[PDB]
């Protein structure tokens, strides 16, 4: 398919010219004695080598995606983390082992094209394949144009000054950067979000008007981050560019609002798309010829952002 | 039906009335009257009988491989022998042509020294090409699915064949110089007409389901119900508007360059569909009504590609009214009746506490 | 065509033996051969006028020249073949060896194949078949994909490359085009050249619009996708983001280094 010369393409290539090499009435016999016995071969190599990809891909990259990362926190909600850079070997754009999977066993089927994935480049008919492994590797590229840009897996944001109703003394560590606030003038800062050796990990504490402080929660480990903002994603806002708040409704009636404003697309909000996130199964099946599922991917940021 | 009594074909039997009116009688141009009127009758009674041609329906896939091959296939193609049979009787004029088969016979073989039009030998290979295509799609490889596989080639991936193999039928019936025998064309146009119109009908029906979809499912869950839809006072949600109806990388305005560019094609502010390649392709008018409202607002509203404009304003004087009211979005602007100036304003302002009233 | 050819057909080496000895008469050999090989130069002459100015092929328009290349190599159907027996048997009706010179060693030689490497006209005559073979494949049977992605495809690998069906037969079309004589010169640049010409003028302005609708996708979305409506392209308060923009501009790595 993407090669040259070997004894399939030769014997149509030699199949053409002696069939229309001949008149325009013998052009109906030379379709069906010169070409039409090259056909019946082509039928029947490309089916099983379509069905033997699969299982090939179930132990070159399948397996070694689900034994690193298999019980950990970001696919299934436990309380020990996937660890951070051994992950970037299996998401990088062009030196991971996912990455080095699409480039050379299927190099003329899908062309890496801009950030997602084109197929409609196999020049090729009767061979679809399953529109789940389509959907599952271009979530997985949107995390590879955000977070990691320079392979070494970390991204950097804007922050989050408060205003409040009722309640002062707004404190969140993360990584040992702080943000103490006693309604001053609010004014944006910077977190870097994987930092150098410290007690790593994340949490926040508000002081109510008639008692002391009281954390909120505290979540340790280096995926710390990414934990504790899950739980108050009542997010969408009309402000600045990339337009985010955070509600953080705590014990009491207390809510301790914040405004999240990122810089590279969407920031660290994007790493809350691999929760329950499996990579899934065959590609190239016989199974579903026919759907349109094209809405998923519109419907849960739907739900994402206005809920 | 109805092909008349032709009396041509029996030459010789008016052979000897063209003596008859002369000897019988006792001046020339009473054989010339009559020789001019030698084909009057020629002129009408095979005039009518090529209009009263018509076809015979197809209305599947399979019918319009039966139907279109015997069309081109020379040996046994009866329109071949049809067009053998109308130059038989117009060879000489009785080059150049007395009677009304002049341009009809300018299509059999006309050695069409620099008046290429088109002759009947090339248009007839037009024909089997289509013949191959429509055969590739019934030739056993899924025909629900390569049906579409073909499809999208008319519409957005610009083929380099489509520009030739319509135009035939529109340069040869307007060129085939009676109105009368152009409707005999148009009966021969049609097996071209009728085979596009099957093959581009399942579009219709799979680009219905893709555009309900991929857009118009994700816009009305997320906006149905919300106010300036529906005349309540729930739920305003403001930049998921900029995600819809952006300029370059809203997802409406990627529909139009993904799926259908080709036909819809942008010119300033909206794309009116204006090429040959709109032929057999009606465009509901409720869709170009919406989409140029929907780029109009484009221009306005969400220049920068997320939400925001800017506006000036002034207020005025009246009976009884000395006084101020638009506090909107913590821009107060105060007149208590004073000299009146232009004061900057911005709608989508930064605050936690957004809203507008009157004093 | 331009006409020519006036009463010089071989048909009246059949009828004139005659009058060229009549005058040998009134006024005999010395004057035979006198007049035969003033009568010869004249006949080459007649028919090069007719046969260095043909015409251009009629330069066909958009598409479509893969049913010239059928009308020149079919068999039964030729007007290229049927040329060639007119040329030989009017040709040898000049008397083998006495049928001069210039209509013979031009294309008499080279319908007669040696079993050698002689350059045949079999052999350009097949290779056209092979031209308008992956032309025809090229557009009515574009494999549900457009024609587009193949015609960039053909437009990439004989500009910069080495070896395709296109270049080889232009390549054969100018060895048995000026390995003829300096007087079918004319002749051998309108029928062994000018059909290539006819491919090559459609073959790399779809791929020039091609060029295009796959740029609009490969690294224009990728880049007004990220710097849409940041600081320094349009005057909003957020910035673009410093170290994702090397992945564009630099000059070595980036996507639109990785274009050119």
């Amino acid at each position: 398919l993407q090669g040259k010369s070997v004894d399939l393409t030769d014997t149509r290539d030699y199949g053409s010219l002696t069939a229309a090499g001949l008149g325009q009435e013998w052009y109906g016999f030379g379709q069906t004695v010169f070409v039409r016995p090259m056909e019946q071969a082509w039928q029947q190599v490309l089916t099983p080598a379509a069905e033997s990809l699969n299982a090939r891909w179930r132990t070159a990259v399948v397996d070694g995606w689900n034994n690193a990362f298999s019980g950990r926190y970001p696919f299934k909600n436990v309380s020990s983390d996937a660890s951070l850079p051994l992950l970037a070997k299996y998401l990088n754009t062009d030196t991971g082992r996912i990455a080095r999977f699409l480039q050379n066993n299927l190099s003329g089927v899908l062309h890496r094209e801009g950030s997602r994935w084109v197929p409609d480049t196999i020049n090729t008919r009767g061979l679809t394949f399953n529109p789940a492994f389509l959907k599952a590797i271009n979530t997985l590229s949107e995390i590879a144009d955000v977070a990691f840009t320079t392979g070494n897996a970390g991204l950097h944001f804007e922050l989050r000054p408060g205003t409040a109703a009722g309640v002062m003394q707004t404190t969140l560590i993360t990584d040992n950067q702080k943000l103490i606030y006693v309604n001053q003038m609010p004014v944006w800062k910077r977190f870097t979000w994987p930092a150098d050796t410290e007690a790593p990990g994340a949490s926040l504490s508000w002081v109510s008007t008639q008692a002391g402080t009281r954390q909120y929660a505290d979540l340790p480990g280096s995926w710390g981050l990414i934990r504790l903002l899950e739980m108050a994603r009542r997010k969408a806002a009309p402000g600045v560019a990339s337009g985010w708040s955070l509600s953080w409704q705590a014990q009491d009636g207390r809510m301790l609002n914040y405004t999240l404003r990122t810089e590279a697309g969407e920031g660290p909000l994007v790493l809350l798309k691999l929760r329950n996130f499996v990579l899934p199964e065959t590609v190239f099946e016989l199974s579903g010829t026919s759907a349109f599922t094209g809405n998923d991917e519109d419907a849960g940021d739907t739900v994402e952002e206005t809920d | 039906v109805v092909p008349g009594m032709f009396t041509r074909q029996a030459w010789e039997e008016a052979v000897l009335p063209s003596i008859d009116t002369v000897i019988n009688e006792r001046p020339e141009a009473l054989r010339q009257r009559l020789t001019t009127r030698y084909f009057a009758d020629f002129g009408n009674a095979w005039l009518n009988f090529l209009n009263s041609l018509h076809l015979r329906k197809a209305q599947m896939l399979s019918d319009v491989t039966e139907q279109l091959t015997l069309m081109a296939d020379v040996r046994q193609s009866p329109l071949v022998a049809l067009m053998n049979t109308l130059a038989v009787q117009g060879r000489t004029g009785q080059g150049p042509l007395a009677t009304t088969f002049g341009p009809v016979l300018a299509l059999m073989d006309n050695q069409n020294n620099s008046a290429d039009m088109l002759n009947l030998q090339t248009y007839l290979t037009r024909v089997t090409q289509v013949r191959l295509r429509l055969q590739q799609i019934a030739g056993s490889s899924d025909p629900q699915a390569m049906m579409q596989m073909l499809a999208q080639t008319v519409l957005q991936g610009k083929s380099v064949d489509l520009t030739d193999t319509r135009d035939y039928g529109s340069l040869t019936a307007a060129g085939l110089g009676q109105e009368w025998y152009g409707f005999g064309q148009t009966v021969f146009v049609r097996p071209m007409e009728q085979a596009w119109q099957q093959v581009l009908t399942p579009a219709a029906e799979s680009l219905n389901a893709r555009w309900r979809t991929a857009v118009v499912d994700g816009w009305n869950n997320a906006f149905s119900g919300r106010y300036p839809f529906k005349n309540v006072s729930s739920d305003a949600s403001l930049p998921l508007l900029a995600k819809y109806l952006n300029t370059d990388t809203g997802r409406i305005a990627r529909f139009l360059q993904n799926n259908l560019s080709g036909v819809l094609h942008r010119e300033g502010s909206r794309w009116v569909p204006d090429t040959i390649n709109t032929r057999g392709l009606t465009f509901n008018p409720a869709f170009l009504k919406a989409i140029n409202t929907l780029s109009e607002i484009a221009d306005v509203a969400f220049t920068t590609g997320n939400a925001g404009l800017h506006f000036e304003l002034r207020p005025g004087t009246a009976a009884g009214v000395m006084q101020t009211t638009l506090i909107t979005d913590n821009q107060k602007l105060i007149y208590v009746n004073q000299m009146p100036v232009w004061k900057r304003f911005t709608w989508p302002a930064d605050t936690e506490a957004p809203g507008a009233s009157l004093s | 065509v331009v006409p020519g050819m006036f009463t010089r057909q071989a048909w009246e080496e059949a009828v004139l033996p005659s009058i060229d000895t009549v005058i040998n008469e009134r006024r005999p050999e010395a004057l035979r051969q006198r007049l035969t090989t003033r009568y010869f130069a004249d006949f080459g002459n007649a028919w090069l006028n007719f046969l260095n100015s043909l015409h251009l092929r009629k330069a066909q328009m958009l598409s479509d020249v893969t049913e010239q290349l059928t009308l020149m190599a079919d068999v039964r159907q030729s007007p290229l073949v049927a040329l060639m027996n007119t040329l030989a048997v009017q040709g040898r009706t000049g008397q083998r060896l006495h049928g001069p010179l210039a209509t013979t060693f031009g294309p008499v030689l080279a319908l007669m194949d040696n079993q050698n490497n002689s350059a045949d006209m079999l052999n350009l005559q097949t290779y056209l078949t092979r031209v308008t073979q992956v032309r025809l494949r090229l557009q009515q049977i574009a494999g549900s994909s457009d024609p587009q992605a193949m015609m960039q495809m053909l437009a990439q690998t004989v500009l910069q490359g080495k070896s395709v069906d296109l270049t080889d037969t232009r390549d054969y079309g100018s060895l048995t085009a000026a390995g003829l004589g300096q007087e079918w010169y004319g002749f051998g640049q309108t029928v062994f050249v000018r059909p290539m010409e006819q491919a090559w003028q459609q073959v790399l302005t779809p791929a020039a619009e091609s060029l295009n609708a796959r740029w609009r996708t490969a690294v224009v979305d990728g880049w007004n996708n990220a710097f849409s409506g940041r600081y320094p392209f349009k005057n909003v308060s957020s910035d673009a983001s410093l170290p994702l923009l090397a992945k564009y501009l630099n000059t070595d790595t980036g996507r639109i280094a990785r274009f050119l």
